[PDB]
């Protein structure tokens, strides 16, 4: 009910190291492919733990 | 032998590590991939490594 949103802005991203170390047993990407995450540039990067 | 959260990647056009520098499965596959838990027998107390 209080979810956590915590922005994330003005960085370069490795996503390379999530899947180094990684208990994730769910990895689940909707409109975007996991390996092509660090050819891509973003904005609206919000991170939402519950 | 693979991880448990490892078997979604043994599909056509997967990101993963051991996808790309392990074991690679072309775009046209067919065929049927088979995984079950080998804990009984591919695994130990001190770590199988």
């Amino acid at each position: 009910y209080a979810w956590n949103r915590k922005r994330i802005s003005n960085c370069v991203a490795d996503y390379s190291v999530i899947y180094n170390f990684a208990p994730f047993f769910a990895f689940k990407c909707y409109g975007v492919s996991p390996t092509k995450l660090n050819d891509l540039c973003f904005t609206n990067v919000y991170a939402d733990s519950f | 032998v693979i991880r448990g959260n490892e078997v979604s990647q043994i599909a056509p056009g997967q990101t993963g590590n051991i996808a790309d520098y392990n074991y690679k499965l072309p775009d046209d596959f067919t065929g049927c991939v088979i995984a079950w838990n080998s804990n009984k027998l591919d695994s130990k107390p001190s770590g199988n490594y």
